[PDB]
């Protein structure tokens, strides 16, 4: 039942922005925390921002702070992840999860040409 | 954040009459108080001679000892039963409630792959956000050898 399917990545110039969704389903997503990390390939997941449930408390990692905003849009049950001043060190698949569930989507991947 | 020695010997330990009494049956793990190091959490743990003695369902113990509002690991030794065979396995457990605070809990969530990655040969996890899952033998039975488990921690399912 529960889904979660990230999009809106996709081929950036350096210096540019893009906004990810996540839509979700199963679930209510203003009731769990929800969690944007990235995953290069052949490195360590990277958690970047994560919204907290009910209230709308942010974390951010600071390899991303001032540049990337977190939000969601409790009717639509979709979170977001807007991206500025992009850098090639960006270059990842997203993930949008809820924090203290295993289960993942597929991801988005975002590619920041220098 | 590092993973203390002594988190590396205890689940070294878990993976004389006397001595089994002293082996670990649950034990859970917190941040440091610096937010650095993950440790062992003093006193939040379950011998395996407490068992029968002070403690008479240990599932049920170790769950009143996660704490509503602030974030855990844990590794728990269960025992479990199919219709064909009965098996121990150690469960790694994440517990993040809701109400927890976000700073702490997201360094929780980003530090869980590190300490995995010393619980070497760890099979099973279970993850909960909410006292309703992780009381739920059904999942954790699920967690442990999926549907075929009819039997956990000595009750049938």
């Amino acid at each position: 039942q529960v889904q979660l399917v990230e999009s809106g990545g996709g081929l950036v110039q350096a210096g540019g922005s893009l906004r990810l969704s996540c839509a979700a389903s199963g679930f209510p997503v203003n009731h769990r925390t929800m969690a944007w990390y990235r995953q290069a390939p052949g490195k360590e997941r990277e958690w970047v921002a994560a919204i907290e449930s009910h209230g709308q408390e942010t974390w951010y990692a600071d390899s991303v702070k001032g540049r990337f905003t977190i939000s969601r849009d409790n009717a639509k049950n979709t979170v977001y992840l807007q991206m500025n001043s992009l850098k090639p060190e960006d270059t990842a698949v997203y993930y949008c999860v809820r924090v203290g569930a295993e289960y993942v989507g597929q991801g988005t991947q975002v590619t920041v040409s220098a | 954040v590092a993973v203390s020695d002594g988190v590396i010997k205890v689940f070294n330990d878990m993976k004389t009459p006397e001595e089994v009494k002293k082996r670990k049956k649950a034990v859970l793990f917190c941040l440091s108080e610096d937010k650095k190091n993950i440790i062992l959490e003093e006193g939040k743990e379950i011998l395996v001679g407490d068992v029968g003695q002070t403690v008479d369902d240990p599932y049920a113990t170790f769950v009143k000892m996660l704490p509503d509002k602030d974030c855990r690991y844990a590794l728990y030794d269960a025992t479990y039963e199919t219709k064909e065979s009965k098996k121990e396995d150690l469960v790694f457990i994440f517990w993040a409630p809701e109400s927890a605070p976000l700073k702490s809990k997201m360094i929780y969530a980003s530090s869980k792959d590190a300490i995995k990655k010393k619980l070497t040969g760890i099979k099973h996890e279970l993850q909960a956000n909410c006292y309703e899952e992780v009381k739920d033998r059904c999942t954790l039975a699920e967690k442990l050898g999926g549907s075929a488990v009819i039997s956990l921690e000595g009750k049938p399912l």
